[PDB]
């Protein structure tokens, strides 16, 4: 598994570019790919998305229209063209990869994402903590909200835990807010009912800090949260 | 409503497009014909393999044939109860059944009087009226010919044939023994035995596989629909 | 040869005969025991209401 | 008389 | 005469081995629970029709979880069924598209497969790449697999066609323990709750009780006139039921080491293809070729209802850990998942 | 009051009458009820081979009961002897099954064709095939619809049947489907081309191409098909040759009465003989239904 990314740089207001991602060392054309972006010191934001087999194709509000997601199969390839680019759409551009079946681990690997400069909704997340001083070997919590109960008709909980380590790409810890991503260590847990929701980090040490995400995944407007910064 | 979350709608378009796979590989496996080779160990069924084209298992050969992809099924290796697993090949196109004419003397290791092409007889009459090959036509290979027809020379064809009323030459013991093989059919209303000698080459004894193939497609496409 | 597998069953056999065997009307009397404690926690047997059947239409 | 009845 | 006093002594083994049952019965299991309330009709319906398979339905094993199944239907394709929704979560092509038995691993990562092949296929569910591949393709029998089931992650038990059982270790590839005694090919297997003992029923029409550790037959037991062709244990452990081509079933007792009971019926004349008990193990439900299944009471060998639903014969028979749905597969192609009310 | 009753003739009229119209329905419920019994006890063909030969046998039961006795009972005297009631919905379900068991051999002839010339084409015979048969009746009311409700009897004024029961009453029969001057024939005209140009067309296109991807025993079916081809060409032309040279040119003669009492219960002698004859042509030369 290895997704690399492409084509960003510089461009005057108005332009186009065309973001590619090559993927490798997977099944590319069984996975539904995303594209978020993140504002310098800012935090994630849900872009477009592409299912597996070009079915559904969802676009975030604030770039519908100009967006135009899609997908070479043959060639493990996804592009995203933009058309007309505002000053607001200066951000790192990351890929993820995510399957959906019964049990499985959507958006658990994220690209490294390129650099683009430029010359109503629903579930708003906030983490009302933004920056917690920490110590290695102590146990920390991670609160976030939601405007309404994430628990579906089904029973599942659609709330995302991921990690943005100093300068490397967003991972993901927990999915479906208690679920443990496969590769991460088990002192991990996540916990609430229907709006307040909390990571545990038990005997935190050094390479846990970084930036946490909370994400919502039950209606596809995806909103992401402020994001809480644990600094040594 | 609609009741459905993101991930359970994504969820059911993977199952839909793996329904579109499973029906596309379907097709495709139909627009095939598959056959089981059967007979004596020492009837020239490698050789006819080899013609057509590491476990003592059910080994598989594939092969083109003027766009009518065939695969064919040696299960002479398996050595366990064949009534346990005959029922799998249930729908194939059609029996590949081969026996050598050269066998009506000589006999098996265990010599009791059962001459080894008696055995043959045995399994062909088993395998036709087996109850799941009602509708399964059988080709019926007779390989070694010319052998015969130099031993037929010499020994006597009357010493496991007592009944036999005709003359020593090669022509009527041929003829008289292909009717004999098919008396053997019970079910001759559903089934038909197409019965082709081995020949030096292979163009010929490939081309008497797909008339047969094919004039049995054809019969099953228009017996399963309601016509005829 | 013939002879190897004759002492193979044979003693197989003696070893089938050195095994001690309860009687059977306790063993009757353990399965009922069995069947009647996990009753109630048997869907199958006792029909659970629909508000917590999962394969409900 | 009218007997022109069809079907 | 070294054979003949060999024989001799066999069969004065056989005739004490006889004795000492006949000994130990006392009282049948009819009489003792003759006085115990019978179930009532049991009024199974279809709640899911899993639709997909080509080809006839040959193995389906129920997941741990209750909720995911795998079936295996001689199409080349081993489909994993998302039973509460009925989605489809994989579909595992196939090597060799004549298996003839299906396992789903106790934890949950590895789904096994097998056939006319003599190869166990072992396949990995949760990878990296996201698709399922082969992690380990079993070989050394020389006969074809009827059961394959799971002990954990590393090991499995198959029994195959050339008369024999295996214990495989996943890791090396290997058997590292081989059960012999059954003088026909076994046609099917199960494991004891503990996974510790395992019984398998042969074409010997004789049902072995192995130890896995030990590795030798600990019991054996007779009494089918016929081919047996499922097995399955009871929840308790200490007892399992056996169904044959002779059109009955027989539930065995461990510790009585004999038969217990028998179910049959006149107007039932094909044999069993499949066995499975209840949670509660009250009631066994039993395929038959007739095209439906059978539900008895294992303690009153009434027969409690019966799941007409296919329209050809049903070779798989599977329970939910929690004892919620029941799934059966058949010749027909389609699943069909059963639920009471 | 017209006089008259129902000695069209003396003889020849009554006996041709009762003798081969019970003769045609006998025929009609015995291969009928045979097939509706070998379709119940079927078990094994559960798919197309069994729904579509339930469509076709109501198809006969509408075709038969529907339309024999009310014809018998049109042509005995004068008329319908009960109507202003019975007249239109009697027409429109007469029509209705009429038109349903054509397009019914129609579509199940395009259903033969698809499934042979095209094998590993379209296989689904699914609960789509059972929206196709739920569908052709509707497909029947759509095209006979039009000329349903302004199938008015109006009144034969002249006609008040009195000859010998003491029936004082206003007899009278279903007058026309169109006032329009011409548009009776152009209904006739449409109904020409949907049951007798397009079908026509299409089932012997069909035909001649399986014949020709078949065999150039197996020549049976080629054989067969020819036959019943031109048997439902032969059976269905009397009619509508019938009603085109009434509508296009009057006889002017003594015969404008006598071919109207004899040949037309012959004609629908001949067509109602595909009622009787579909059922032994389909049921039991299939030798699948025949098995058991």
């Amino acid at each position: 598994v290895q997704l690399v990314e492409s084509g960003g740089g510089l461009v005057q207001p108005g332009g186009s570019r065309k973001l590619s991602c090559s993927a490798s060392g997977f099944a590319f054309s069984s996975f539904g790919m995303h594209w978020v972006r993140q504002a310098p010191e800012k935090g994630l934001e849900w872009v477009a998305y592409i299912s597996s087999g070009s079915g559904t194709i969802y676009y975030a509000d604030t770039v519908k229209g100009r967006f135009t997601i899609s997908r070479d199969d043959p060639k493990n390839t996804l592009f995203l063209q933009m058309t007309s680019l505002r000053s607001e759409d200066t951000a790192m551009y990351y890929c993820v990869r995510s399957i959906y079946y019964y049990g499985s681990s959507p958006f658990d690997f994220w690209g490294q994402g390129t650099t683009l400069t430029v010359s109503s909704a629903d579930i708003v997340m906030t983490q009302a903590t933004s920056s917690v001083p920490v110590t290695p070997g102590e146990s920390v919590s991670i609160s976030c909200r939601s405007s309404k109960s994430l628990l579906h008709s089904n029973g599942n909980t659609y709330l995302y835990w991921f990690l943005q380590r100093p300068g490397q790409s967003p991972q993901l810890l927990i999915y479906r807010m208690s679920n443990l991503a496969s590769g991460v260590p088990d002192r991990f847990s996540g916990s609430g009912s229907g709006t307040a929701f909390t990571l545990t980090i038990s005997r935190l040490e050094a390479e846990d800090v970084g930036v946490y995400y909370c994400m919502q995944h039950l209606e596809y407007p995806l909103t992401f949260g402020a994001g809480t910064k644990l600094e040594l | 409503g609609c009741t459905l979350s993101a991930e359970d709608k994504a969820a059911v378009e993977r199952s839909k497009m793996i329904d579109r796979n499973l029906r596309e590989d379907g097709e495709k496996a139909a627009r095939e014909v598959k056959l089981l080779l059967l007979g004596a160990g020492e009837s020239g069924k490698s050789t006819i393999v080899k013609q057509m084209k590491k476990t003592t298992g059910i080994v598989e050969t594939h092969f083109t044939f003027k766009d009518l992809h065939f695969k064919m099924f040696d299960v002479g290796a398996q050595r366990s109860e064949r009534k346990k697993w005959i029922h799998c090949f249930e729908g194939v196109t059609a029996i590949i059944f081969c026996v050598a004419l050269s066998d009506y003397d000589l006999v098996l290791a265990e010599d009791e009087e059962m001459n080894r092409m008696h055995e043959s007889m045995k399994l062909f009459d088993s395998i036709c009226n087996n109850k799941w090959f009602t509708d399964t036509s059988i080709i019926l290979f007779l390989n070694k010919k010319d052998l015969f027809e130099e031993k037929i020379k010499k020994s006597p064809l009357t010493i496991c044939y007592p009944e036999y009323a005709g003359s020593n030459t090669y022509e009527e013991a041929a003829a008289y023994i292909q009717c004999q093989f098919e008396d053997l059919n019970k079910r001759k209303d559903t089934k038909e035995i197409y019965t082709h000698f081995t020949c030096s080459t292979d163009t010929k004894n490939v081309q008497f596989v797909f008339d047969a193939v094919t004039d049995v497609i054809i019969k099953n496409n228009l017996k399963d629909c309601g016509l005829f | 040869a013939s002879i190897a597998q004759a002492r193979k069953l044979v003693e197989q056999l003696k070893m089938e005969a050195n095994i001690d065997r309860i009687k059977v009307s306790k063993a009757a009397a353990d399965l009922m025991a069995y069947c009647e404690a996990h009753a109630k926690e048997d869907p199958l047997l006792t029909p659970v209401p629909a508000s917590e059947n999962p394969f409900r239409e | 008389l009218f007997q022109p009845q069809r079907f | 005469s070294e054979l003949d006093q060999l024989r001799q002594e066999a069969e004065q083994l056989k005739n004490q081995i006889r004795d000492a049952r006949k000994a130990c019965a006392d009282a049948t299991l009819s009489q003792i629970t003759n006085n115990i309330d019978p179930v009532g009709r049991i009024q199974m319906r279809t709640r899911r029709t899993l639709r997909g398979h080509l080809a006839k339905i040959y193995a389906m094993h129920w997941g741990t979880d209750s909720r995911l199944l795998v079936s295996a239907s001689q199409d080349g394709k081993l489909i994993i069924w998302d039973s509460y929704t009925t989605n489809k979560v994989h579909a595992i092509p196939l090597r060799s598209s004549w298996v003839m038995t299906c396992a789903y691993a106790p934890s949950g990562n590895y789904v096994a497969c097998g056939g006319l092949d003599n190869i166990c296929s072992i396949y990995n569910l949760k990878t990296r790449e996201g698709n399922v591949r082969v992690s380990r393709e079993l070989a050394g029998h020389t006969g074809y697999l009827s059961c394959c089931r799971f002990l954990d992650d590393n090991q499995i038990v198959t029994s195959s066609g050339d008369t024999t059982c295996a214990l495989w270790d996943i890791e090396t590839g290997q058997q590292t323990t081989t059960f012999t005694g059954h003088t026909g090919d076994v046609m099917s297997l199960s494991l004891a709750p503990d996974t510790r003992l395992f019984v398998s029923g042969a074409c010997d029409a004789s049902a072995k009780l192995w130890d896995v550790r030990e590795g030798m037959c600990r019991q054996t037991f007779t009494g089918h006139e016929s081919d047996i062709n499922a097995i399955c244990f009871f929840p308790n452990g200490n007892a399992f039921a056996t169904g044959s081509d002779d059109a009955t079933c027989r539930l065995f007792d461990l510790r009585a080491d004999q038969e217990l009971m028998t179910y049959s019926h006149d107007n039932i004349i094909c044999g069993i293809t499949s066995v499975s008990f209840s949670k509660s193990g009250r009631l066994l439900l039993a395929g038959y070729d007739d095209f439906n299944c059978n539900v008895w009471d294992a303690l009153k060998a009434d027969r409690a209802g019966v799941l007409a639903g296919h329209d050809n014969r049903v070779s798989c028979l599977g329970v939910t850990d929690d004892g919620m749905a029941v799934a059966t597969g058949s010749w027909d192609s389609f699943l069909k998942i059963w639920n009471g009310s | 009051l017209t006089f008259s009753s129902y000695y069209q003739h003396t003889s020849p009229v009554a006996a041709m009458f009762i003798v081969a119209y019970a003769l045609i329905f006998l025929l009609c419920m015995v291969g009928n009820t045979l097939v509706c019994f070998i379709v119940l006890k079927n078990r094994h063909m559960h798919t197309v081979t069994n729904m579509f030969i339930l469509n076709l046998a109501v198809s006969d039961l509408l075709v038969g009961i529907f339309c024999m006795p009310t014809t018998l009972v049109d042509n005995l005297i004068t008329g319908w002897p009960f109507d202003n009631a019975t007249c239109k919905m009697s027409g429109l379900v007469q029509g209705m099954s009429v038109s349903a068991s054509v397009f019914t051999l129609v579509a199940i002839a395009v259903e033969r064709f698809r499934c042979i010339v095209h094998p590993f084409r379209e296989k689904l015979t699914l609960r789509k095939a059972l929206v196709t048969i739920a569908v052709i009746w509707a497909l029947a009311l759509l095209i006979m619809c039009p000329s349903a409700v302004t199938l008015t009897v109006t009144r034969e004024e002249h006609h008040f049947m009195v000859d010998a029961r003491n029936r004082s009453y206003p007899l009278y029969s279903c007058w026309e489907a169109w006032p329009e001057k011409g548009m009776r024939r152009v209904y006739t005209t449409v109904l020409f081309s949907h049951i007798y140009l397009a079908p026509l067309a299409l089932i012997v296109v069909m035909y001649a191409r399986i014949a020709r991807k078949l065999c150039q025993r197996r020549a049976r079916v080629v054989h067969m098909l020819v036959m019943v081809a031109l048997f439902f060409t032969l059976s269905w032309l009397p009619l509508w040759a019938l009603l085109l040279l009434i509508d296009y040119g009057q006889l002017s003669a003594p015969q404008l009465h006598l071919v109207t009492v004899y040949a037309f219960p012959f004609a629908h002698w001949l067509a109602f003989f595909n009622s009787s004859a579909n059922p032994i042509i389909y049921g039991y030369f299939n030798e699948n239904f025949r098995r058991g």
